[PDB]
């Protein structure tokens, strides 16, 4: 073979810090790494991928697999070179031939495909891409439309049952079943993770370490191995082997040596996690799953996990919860704001140490305005999470829930506490007009929890019009959590109602509070956590506030608050 | 042809 390196495997703690320096000056220490080991293995012998009744069967010339752990088909008799299909046995932190590492099938090979997933008894296929990227071919599409509903390559009869669609993956539920041979059905599970670019990375490691958490869920029948493929089976997919592998090798020995366990793998398919950036992620996974651990009870399991997260039997002591909400980062100054803080801008923050990051703050088609962009569960779509209008910027903010084309607006303060105003009054009974556009409020509806406001909006550019939703929310200072939650959530509930749902940076809604981030973050919480709660019976409070502490300074700042989602997100879930 | 690393 050849030179590579000789890497000293990371214990647990220092993983973090290791992480650090291995990554400063756009980590070096880590370029080496994975510049050391090599594309293929000399030695190890290719000879049938190459034969001539197997060319067409490759999706790139590029990528063939090695001779001894090549995957085999049961030998057709007479058509030569049946045998032959472009995929690799890949080993485990133990489990010796734990996965199969495949190309994605060609047009020309879906029957082959789903030949080796009957003879293998796999009945776990981890998909991580897309049939078509970049107007390219990567993969076919080797599976029956949720319409077609049966569908059946060669003798391979495949069924689907189910198909759920969550933000990132798609999981279906088939049936498959050999006919031309008496032998009964099998329960397979496909999942596609769809946020990730070829020759790429995702965009979050947790949402790695997110599928993975529900690949070792899913029920493997027949202790088969687990097919994991993408367009050629080697990057994106070698990838994915690493952290599964890896993290046991964590939960294992608190020690994990990347480096060997990669080149372990280059030695049984070629080109295997084949980019800096993937290597660099797979450590990334790692220190995160570390460093935070895993935060995502279920709503089965809610109120059991709940109840004693929240009990400390040494009194002298915090509860388990409480840790927690102490490990959750707090991106002081995580991010570039200067927009925010200029001589005349610094007169347009209801707060000046509460100012939008630059990274998102939102344009104002560019002037500025004290508003942040949120990340809604369904991606791409986007909330914005404003401060109640300043005296002054009551007409900017107008120019925002136009050029943006708000919705719906949820305001959760009241328009002053005592003498002192909290929030101006960017509405009035006239017809009020701020710039080019000009408001009209038609009806004013109030009700023991919140009032309605229906607003009509236009322009000079009239004989049209959008008419504009606002609900403004009582019960809830600044101060005590929300008083009776039961019904902040029925707010939830009939404001979500009046926004579409069909999935451009308009965003539909607007929510605010004095500096958009005190009691706002509360709210933008509870929005995903209820979205997560009914598309995936699942809820990940902790992930949540780590993107929104992100997204802008603010909120969820106390454990308090923190804690209140807990409490909420259970009470409406026996 | 097609190389896939590029």
């Amino acid at each position: 073979e050849k030179q590579l390196m000789n890497v000293e495997p990371i214990h647990a703690d220092i993983l973090l810090e290791t992480y650090k320096r291995k990554i400063a000056d756009e980590g070096r220490p880590f370029l080496a790494e994975f510049q050391s080991i090599p594309r293929v293995f000399s030695k190890f012998p290719i000879k049938e991928a190459r034969k001539p009744f197997n060319q067409n069967k490759n999706r790139y010339v590029d990528i063939l697999p090695y001779d001894y752990n090549r995957v085999e088909l049961s030998e057709i008799n007479g058509d030569a070179g049946s045998n032959y299909i472009n995929a690799s046995y890949i080993d485990g932190f133990k489990e010796p031939r734990k996965y199969i590492a495949a190309q994605g099938p060609r047009d020309e090979t879906v029957d082959d495909f789903w030949r080796m997933i009957w003879e293998q008894k796999a009945t776990v296929i981890v998909m991580v891409t897309r049939c078509e990227e970049g107007n390219r071919n990567k993969c076919a599409e080797y599976w029956p439309s949720m319409e077609e509903g049966t569908r059946a390559f060669g003798d391979v009869v495949v069924k689907i049952n189910q198909h759920k669609r969550c933000p990132d993956y798609i999981i279906q539920k088939l049936n498959i079943v050999n006919k031309k041979e008496k032998a009964t059905g099998r329960e397979v599970t496909h999942i596609q993770f769809t946020s990730w670019p070829d020759h790429g990375v995702p965009e979050d490691p947790h949402l790695l370490l997110k599928l993975r958490r529900r690949v070792n869920a899913f029920s493997n029948f027949f202790s088969g191995p687990i097919v994991v493929h993408s367009s050629a089976g080697v990057g994106r997919t070698g990838t994915y082997i690493g952290i599964d592998a890896m993290l046991e090798g964590l939960e294992a020995e608190n020690k994990v040596d990347v480096y060997g366990y990669v080149v372990k793998l280059r030695r049984q398919r070629c080109l295997m996690v084949q980019v800096e950036a993937q290597y660099i992620l797979i450590h990334q996974a790692l220190v995160e799953y570390n460093q935070f651990g895993e935060t995502e009870v279920n709503l089965s399991e809610l109120h059991p996990y709940l109840h004693n997260m929240k009990k400390r039997d040494p009194p002298s002591e915090p509860s388990p919860l409480e840790a927690e909400f102490q490990r959750l980062p707090s991106y002081r100054s995580w991010r570039t704001q200067h927009i925010g803080n200029q001589e005349e801008n610094k007169s347009k923050n209801r707060n000046s140490n509460v100012i939008p990051y630059d990274y998102n703050r939102v344009p104002l088609k560019s002037k500025y305005i004290n508003a942040s962009f949120i990340m809604s569960y369904w991606k791409p779509e986007v909330m914005i999470a404003a401060q109640g209008p300043l005296k002054e910027t009551i007409g900017d903010f107008w120019q925002m829930i136009f050029q943006r084309k708000v919705k719906v607006i949820v305001m959760l303060t009241e328009l002053k506490h005592g003498d002192q105003e909290i929030c101006a009054q960017y509405w009035g009974e006239g017809k009020q007009t701020y710039g080019d556009i000009e408001v009209d409020l038609k009806d004013t509806d109030k009700s023991s929890t919140y009032t309605l406001r229906v607003f009509e909006l236009r322009h000079s550019k009239r004989k049209d019009s959008r008419t504009v939703y606002q609900y403004q929310y009582t019960n809830w200072s600044v101060e005590q959590l929300p008083a009776e939650p039961k019904e902040l959530i029925s707010m939830i509930q009939v404001v979500k109602q009046k926004l579409p749902q069909k999935n451009h940076k308009s965003t539909p809604l607007l929510i605010h509070c004095r500096d958009g981030s005190q009691q706002t973050g509360i709210f933008c919480a509870l929005l995903n956590l209820l979205e997560s709660a009914e598309t995936e019976e699942v809820v990940d409070i902790f992930q949540v506030v780590k993107a929104l502490r992100k997204a802008r300074l603010g909120m969820v700042s106390t454990f308090e608050q923190y804690q209140f989602l807990y409490d909420v997100i259970a009470s409406t879930y026996p | 042809r097609e190389e896939y690393d590029v």
